[PDB]
């Protein structure tokens, strides 16, 4: 709260930095999970 | 002053100029004298003042 | 330091005291108030009190304003039917253009007709916040039933004057009243040689003694209105003595001793008699107002409109006892050490000695010390007092009445 | 000078549909500002002169020569009125720096 | 006053500008940049 | 008047450290 | 400044007795006590404003109407309030009567009678009274801007009560809440003006010297809707610092930075808690730009103050609480709260020394810790459809 929950503009900082890495995780993930099935 | 007693704000006016609220503090189409008055009103004849 | 109190040669009525305190206090004390217009300008001193923020020949209205709240300071305009004050006040690092703005404003208006023009809705509104209370219209109502020319003129606007008032009356009213013979510069927490360089480059140029007003003549009479409110007002006066004599200082011992406040939170001869026969709630007091050449002294009373009458009477009967001799000197004592305390407290305060000083000026143009009054109230003896009292149970009288008026007797039945 | 000035002012042609310079003044914030606290009598007639001038362009007619605007009648009547709105709006903005 | 102002959103504004850049990198994808 | 009835309890909807809420 | 300081000499019983000097002639004499409606626990909501109520209606040695007739023969003025935390009965008096002025508080806060026949009266008085409190808009705003703040809290409750425990209450009830929150280390015998603090102690210790010896903010609301009014009061408030914050002064310069209508700012303290906002008067139709309004400026503070503007609070704060020859009243009320919520009387020279040191980024720092991202208590009355919802003003206390 006290870093990216604070002001507006903390908070949009931390979305696309997140965002930015959530991306690539979340396909990773899929990977494993999408092999797993297949 | 001395003679304000508790009637000082009364008998005196402070604008504040420079440093319960106001409650929201009309147009009619518009001589003889004396005779007295005898106001009439009717269903279909508008309202007058006899004066 | 007492008061240096000097007289410019103009009529100018200097008067200073170094206090050092931390906030000082300039006022300008003009006897300009409501009682010097007639039926043609009526109104004219209550937009000329809430024009202090106007444009001057000096500073602009933005200028004054955000001068004026730059250094935290605040400008007031106070007004009886007499007198004008118009008191700064602030740190004595910035009182030198304190006095700048205040003196501006005093001496150098501009009266723009665009500023005047916004400025009479303000009046309106004004007027109507002042007389959201019941006694402020009964004692307007009461001055204008009791005088004919001079002090019956009111304090507030009449309703048809608003949009009416021009530059032009402004200008005549300042031109005609705002000269130096009428005016007196005081200051608490200033220095009395500042005060004079102030009042040589301001102050001076307007020397005349300005227009003199009427005489104010007494009519007497009564004016009531019904407007269904919860309590009857009503106030009884009758003609006083002046400011400058003794027999104002006898009214003034006769107002304690009737009844002038309560000094207990939550609650006099008055209030004896009447308590003593009404236990519905009340209010009973005695008013006095005492003007330059006339007063006004009697009685006021709130009461529940059923009981309106009898409460009067009992307060009037009161009132005839003390025109009778039915009084102690105990009681005497006890008003008139009420009488002086309410002094001595009045002039406790930093604003109410600078008004004190300013008055004292433009009446008599010099300071009574707070004990030379003390001695001069002790000179009032009872016989005076009960004096007064049949002066005012003679005296033609004047009657102000407001509320649910089914049962408020009149004068010929009072 | 005034050779030209008279002669800028024919051409302009303002004069022509009886309009003085300022009746031809936009109306930016500050000029509306001003044509508000003009006297009611300008303001009255600085409107019949404003809605003559459009009746007449509304025809693409010119008004009678005599009747056209001379360089030296023409008053500016706002121009005393214009010059404190500016000199007030600047005063603000100044203060605003502070 | 106004430079006191300007100073308040300089670092702000640049904080504005670093999240859309953040962002701007990651929607272009551009590997090039960042 | 305005005293005799005060605010009714939601205790239940109450989640009996801001910052970290 | 040459300020008189407040000489303050304690007791045995712990009068803590208090003066500081003055030149005026005549002085206010009182007594404080930390005893108010935080201390009262829902089955005594009243008690004391009741016993506020009938203090002056005579005590043994001044039975009936003897307490006001020689208060009044002496010509003072004989005033009492109660708020939330702090009881006051103090007497404006000519200085020399101080003698009297003191005999007649320790009747007043000891050997007090409660007469039945009296309180009979009195219940009756406030509570008819208070079938017309309704009337005071404001106070009805400010006592559930209380309410709906501190909901389940002895802060919640008015300082009044509701007219259900007025009508319930008796003698013994009255007599316990005199004999348990009247306890003279929570007692201060403030005087200012013309009085020697030798004499004051000696009188101090001839009388009255027998005296004997967790509150939360909740983000919240409350809108009582009543169309027939013709106008709107609200007030949106945040959790006040306390009293003894030292931050309470850069929150006071914030205010002096705010100063639609009658748009007043309050920062009221209580034992480390309080309320800090705004409260304003407008018809509804605008209700909802003022507030947009009020908000903005808010965070103007929060994010781009200005040294001019800050300074332009400073000064008036400086010009305020002087409390200095104000009058003997309001310099004796000051060291009344001085000595029962800061323990000692704050001189003129550390108030200014707190003030200079006050600069824009240190204000908008605290008014960020304080007004942004804040939940806050809003309490409106009157015509208030217009008025915005929680989550509107929730968003509107940030950028």
């Amino acid at each position: 709260y006290s870093l990216l929950f604070r002001r507006t503009s903390t908070f949009a900082l931390t979305i696309a930095v997140g965002a930015l890495f959530f991306e690539r995780a979340f396909d990773q993930g899929a990977d494993a999970i999408y092999e797993h099935i297949n | 002053a001395a003679r304000s007693g508790p009637f000082a704000p009364v008998l005196s006016a402070t604008s504040r100029g420079v440093a319960g609220a106001v409650p929201a503090a009309p147009v009619l189409d518009v001589q003889a004298a004396a005779r007295p008055l005898v106001a009439t009103v009717g269903l279909n004849v508008p309202a007058s003042v006899r004066f | 330091q007492d008061l240096e109190f000097t007289k410019l040669p103009n009529g100018l009525v200097i008067a200073s005291l170094e206090n050092y305190a931390p906030l000082s206090r300039i006022g300008l004390f003009v006897k300009a108030g409501s009682r010097y217009e007639d039926s043609n300008n009526l109104g004219t001193s209550h937009l000329l009190r809430l024009a202090s923020s106007l444009t001057t020949k000096g500073a602009s209205s933005f200028k004054i304003t955000r001068g004026i709240e730059a250094v935290g300071g605040k400008l007031s305009v106070t007004a009886t039917r007499e007198n004008m004050a118009y008191t700064v006040e602030g740190i004595r690092s910035d009182i030198e253009i304190l006095m700048e703005f205040l003196l501006n404003v005093t001496t150098a208006p501009e009266f723009r007709r665009w500023e005047v023009a916004a400025l009479r809705s303000q009046l309106k509104i004004d007027k109507a916040v002042a007389f959201q209370n019941s006694q402020t219209r009964i004692i307007e109502n009461l001055h204008d039933v009791a005088y004919k020319n001079a002090l019956a003129n009111p304090l507030y606007c009449p309703d048809y004057r608003m949009g009416k008032i021009t530059s032009e009356e402004l200008h005549y009213f300042v031109q005609n009243h705002f000269t130096s013979a009428r005016m007196a510069l005081v200051g608490l927490g200033v220095s009395h040689s500042v005060l004079k360089q102030v009042a040589e480059q301001f102050l001076n140029m307007r020397g005349g003694l300005g227009l003199a007003g009427a005489k104010a003549k007494y009519r007497g009479g009564e004016i009531r209105e019904q407007n269904g409110d919860n309590l009857v007002h009503a106030a009884i006066v009758a003609e006083s003595a002046a400011i400058g004599n003794a027999e104002a200082n006898a009214f003034s011992v006769l107002q304690h001793l009737l009844g002038a406040g309560p000094h207990i939170k939550r609650g006099s001869l008055l209030s004896q008699s009447v308590a003593k026969g009404s236990h519905q709630p009340f209010d009973v007091s005695a008013f006095n107002a005492s003007y330059s050449d006339s007063g006004l002294f009697g009685i006021y009373t709130i009461s529940q409109a059923a009981a309106a009458g009898e409460v009067i009477n009992a307060a009037y009967n009161q009132v005839k006892a003390v025109a009778q001799g039915n009084l102690s000197s105990a009681d005497v004592q006890a008003a008139k050490n009420k009488l002086k305390a309410g002094y001595l407290m009045s002039v406790e305060t930093s604003e109410g000695f600078l008004s004190e000083i300013g008055s004292q000026a433009l009446a008599a143009g010099s300071y009574m010390p707070p004990s030379t009054v003390l001695q001069q109230i002790d000179s009032v003896a009872d016989a005076d007092v009960v004096k007064a009292a049949k002066k005012f149970v003679s005296g033609k009288k004047s009657m102000a009445a407001s509320g649910n008026l089914g049962h408020t007797p009149f004068l010929d039945e009072l | 000078l005034d050779g030209f000035r008279k002669w800028y002012y024919n051409a302009a042609g303002f004069n022509k549909l009886g309009l003085m310079r300022d009746d031809t003044l936009h109306e930016t914030e500050d000029v509306k500002e001003a044509i508000r606290r003009l006297p009611e009598d300008l303001y009255n007639d600085r409107m019949f002169r404003i809605k003559r001038a459009l009746d007449l362009t509304m025809r693409h007619q010119i008004l009678p020569k005599d009747q056209w605007t001379k360089y030296e009648e023409d008053k500016f009547y706002l121009e005393p009125y214009l010059k404190e709105v500016i000199r007030e709006r600047k005063e603000r903005e100044e203060w605003a720096k502070k | 006053r106004y430079r006191e102002l300007a100073r308040n959103w300089i670092p702000t504004a640049g904080m504005w500008g670093t999240v859309g850049a953040v962002g701007l990198v990651w929607a272009t994808d551009w590997r090039l940049i960042l | 008047s305005h005293t005799d009835v005060k605010v009714p309890d939601f205790s239940d909807y109450r989640r009996a450290s801001s910052e970290a809420r | 400044q040459s300020v008189p300081e407040t000489q303050v000499s304690i007791l045995d019983n712990g009068l803590r007795v208090a003066s500081e000097q003055s030149s005026h002639a005549t002085c206010t004499v009182g007594v404080w006590i930390d005893a108010g409606s935080r201390y009262e626990t829902e089955k005594n909501n009243g008690a004391g404003y009741f016993l506020e109520h009938l203090a002056f209606k005579g005590t043994k040695n001044r039975p009936g109407n003897a307490l006001e007739k020689e208060v009044e023969s002496i010509g003072a003025h004989l005033n009492a309030y109660s708020t939330r935390e702090h009881t006051a009965y103090l007497i404006k008096a000519l200085s020399k009567d101080l003698p009297k002025v003191v005999e007649l508080l320790a009747d007043i806060v000891q050997n007090s009678s409660l007469e039945d026949s009296q309180i009979e009266k009195e219940r009756d008085v406030i509570l008819r009274e208070m079938q017309e409190n309704d009337a005071s808009m404001q106070n009805v705003v400010f006592d559930y801007l209380h309410a709906t703040a501190f909901q389940g809290t002895p802060l919640a409750q008015a300082v009044e009560g509701p007219s259900e425990n007025v009508r319930r209450l008796s003698r013994t009830d009255l007599t316990d809440y005199l004999n348990r929150h009247y306890k003279a280390p929570r007692m201060v015998l403030a005087a200012a003006g013309g009085v020697e603090h030798q004499q004051l102690l000696d009188l101090a210790q001839k009388h009255l010297s027998s005296v004997s010896r967790p509150c939360r903010f909740t983000g919240s609301e409350i809108r009582h809707r009543d169309d027939a009014l013709p106008l709107a009061h609200v007030a949106i408030a945040v959790e006040g610092p306390g009293w003894a914050n030292p931050d309470n002064v850069t929150l006071q310069v914030a205010n002096a930075i705010i100063g639609c209508q009658s748009f007043q700012t309050f920062n009221i303290s209580y034992s480390d808690t309080g309320l800090l906002g705004a409260h304003f008067v407008c018809d509804a139709m605008s209700i909802d730009d003022m507030v947009f309004f009020l908000q903005g400026q808010w965070m103007r503070l929060c994010t781009s103050a200005t040294e001019s503007e800050v300074t332009r609070g400073k000064n008036i704060l400086r010009n305020a609480l002087v409390s200095h020859l104000d009058g003997t009243t309001p310099v004796c009320e000051d060291i009344g709260r001085s000595l029962l919520t800061y323990g000692r009387r704050i001189p003129l020279a550390e108030w200014e020394s707190r003030i200079q040191e006050v600069d824009a980024q240190m204000l908008r720092d605290i008014c960020s810790k304080y007004f942004y991202d804040q939940c806050p208590a809003v309490a409106g009355y009157g015509p208030i459809e217009q008025l915005p919802d929680y989550n509107r003003i929730r968003s509107g206390m940030f950028w």
